[PDB]
Parts: C-alpha cells; structure tokens; sequence
C-alpha cells in the first residue's frame, strides 16, 4: 500500500503518536516520507548485511528478525515479515519501543538529517484531523 | 549546556539601521530554529520573526518590509537587521531557541533606545 | 493573522489560593499553545507546551487545558515563587503571536 500524507497522519494519530515523548505528529509523517516514501512494503539491504522493513524501515540486526542477519538481537521481538502489512499497528508498536525518551527519533538517520530543523508541521496542515 | 547571548549598539540614530548578533553554544544551528522577540519597558512581548534550521525565514506581518534575519552556521551566529527606526522601536531584544514548537532557552536580552 | 486574547490583566491573591488564566484565539490553533513565566528583571521561561505538557522541573501544581480556540492555565495552591507575569503563545503556522499578559500579585 502507498499512503497519501493526510491518510497516514490520521492513522498515526489514532495510534497515539501525536506528542509521543514530546514529538509532534509531523515528525512521524516526515520520517515515513524519507524512509519508505509512504510505501508499506519497502525494503532495503544495507551493505553491512542487514535489511530494513516497512513504512518505518525497522532494522533486522537490532529490532526485528529476518533469520538471515548475523548478530540479530530482535529487541522488538517480532519477525520482519510481519511488518509489511497495510495496517500500521505492528510498525507503530515497534517504533514506540525504539523511542524510549525525548531524544529517540535519532534512531532514524533520515529524520535527523532531513526532518530535524524543518517545518515538519507543514506535512499535516490542511489534513482534516 | 545550551546558551544564547545578544550583542547590540545600545543607542542608534533614526538615520542609521539596527544590527544585533546572537551568539550561541551547546547545539548546532542546523538542527534548531532561532526566534527574535522584543519587549518595550513596562510592556508585553512582541514576535519579530524566525530562521529555521534549514535557513528559511518568516516575519511579523506589519514589520516585514523593514526586517531581515540571516545566519552563519560555521560561526554559531544569528543576525537581526532593522531599518527605518522610530522611537517606538525602543525595547529589550531577545533571541530564543525553538525546539519542535516551543521556545526552550532564551538569552538575557539587550536594550536598545532610538535617539532623535 | 491569528490573534490571542488573554484575561484577566492582573490578579491579586494569597499563598495557598487557586487561580486560573484564559487564552482564546481568533482561529483554530490545533493544541499548539505554550505558556511562559517572567519574574521581575529576568527573561521569560517555558512552563507548558502543546497545551498540557509540563516543561522539565516545573511543579505539578501547574496544569494546562484546552482545544480548538479556547485554552486555560491553572495554578493550584500558589506559592511565593509563582508571583510574576504570565504569557501564552501559539505555534500554528506563521506569523506567531503572544497574548497580552497577566500580572499575578500578592494580596
């Protein structure tokens, strides 16, 4: 599935992401844009051997298990395949475990480099929330 | 430790322009915005404008034609320039860091008086 | 532009009393409202953000509420260090504006 911006914003809100640990809603929409381009089935094999899965690109060496990555920790305790659904529940639940404090969105390099310091609220203005 | 400090000319003639510098430390200007706010003696706060981490700018509607904000990321400095001074411009000027829609750290301010 | 109407202009109260300040906007600001406290001769300090979140180190006696166009700040059993001025500020798009301020004074 490929989400439109307002459609994803509404779903993320219903799933409790607005102000989660002090982070405004637009941060999460901006991150999804640069990580998977709103595509719920996106994947990316990193040179280091791990692969990133889904709308929020969850990693296979630390967070989910793909049974093919050396040193897998699987901290979210979930198979990487289970994160490719059209329903964002699983991906949101793992994202909440990753961000344990007010500085946790640093977990996504694309957010740190391309979202932090910009008007992230611009991604949600005009969306009927 | 996040710190912000303003530097200005104190007294300026209505024939010249206003230029104030905000020197910061403890964080990178590329990841946070910086807002400018003023307060006339004995009065309330007035929003002047801002520069986002990415360099984009936004200004107070009534004052936009005579204000200009810029910055130097490598030197950790933000600049405010204002022209066409009036005695109504007499006030304490502050720079403040913005973090995800709240002004979390403020400078001590610098006073400015418009001469005749 | 969206303007903020803050009331009342001043309050006279005693330690131990509870007080409330209101801030109403001319247009919907979608919960993007913050509150600041300013002591005599000092710079403003952040108290609350996104309507209800208390800033670090801020005492639990302070509480914020609101939605759409109407908001409020409440201080339960006020203490000596709470006297001073208070200001609301919105962050819905640009330009941003501040309310006119409220002066909390000893009765």
């Amino acid at each position: 599935k490929v989400f439109g911006r307002c459609e994803l914003a509404a779903a993320m809100k219903r799933h409790g992401l607005a102000n989660y640990r002090g982070y405004s809603l637009g941060n999460w929409v901006c991150a999804a844009k640069f990580e998977s381009n709103f595509n719920t089935q996106a994947t990316n094999r990193n040179t280091d051997g791990s692969t990133d899965y889904g709308i929020l690109q969850i990693n296979s060496r630390w967070w989910c298990n793909d049974g093919r990555t050396p040193g897998s920790r699987n901290l979210c305790n979930i198979p990487c395949s289970a994160l490719l659904s059209s329903d964002i529940t699983a991906s949101v639940n793992c994202a909440k475990k990753i961000v344990s404090d007010g500085n946790g969105m640093n977990a996504w390099v694309a957010w740190r480099n391309r979202c932090k310091g910009t008007d992230v609220q611009a991604w949600i203005r005009g969306c009927r929330l | 430790q996040v710190q912000l400090q303003e530097s200005g000319p104190g007294l300026v003639a209505p024939s010249q322009s206003l230029s104030i510098t905000c020197t910061v430390s403890g964080f990178s200007l590329t990841g946070y915005g910086v807002n400018w706010v003023r307060q006339p003696p004995g009065k309330g706060l007035e929003w002047l404008g801002m520069i986002w981490g990415d360099g984009n700018t936004d200004y107070n509607s009534a004052l936009k034609s005579r204000l200009s904000i810029s910055k130097d990321n490598s030197k950790s400095q933000v600049f405010l320039k204002m022209n066409s001074l009036h005695t109504d411009d007499t006030a304490r000027y502050y720079c403040a860091r913005e973090r995800d829609y709240r002004l979390d750290y403020w400078g001590q301010g610098t006073t400015l008086t418009v001469s005749s | 532009d969206i303007v903020l109407t803050q009331s009342p202009a001043s309050l006279s109260a005693s330690v131990g009393e509870t007080v409330t300040i209101t801030c109403r906007a001319s247009g919907n600001i979608h919960n993007y409202l913050a509150w600041y406290q300013q002591k005599q001769g000092k710079s403003p300090q952040l108290l609350v953000y996104y309507t209800t979140t208390l800033a670090d180190g801020v005492p639990s006696r302070f509480s914020g509420s609101g939605s759409g166009t109407q908001y409020s700040l409440k201080i339960n059993s006020l203490q000596p260090e709470d006297f001073g001025s208070y200001y609301c500020q919105h962050f819905w798009s640009t330009p941003r504006t501040f309310g006119g301020g409220t002066k909390l004074e000893i009765k």
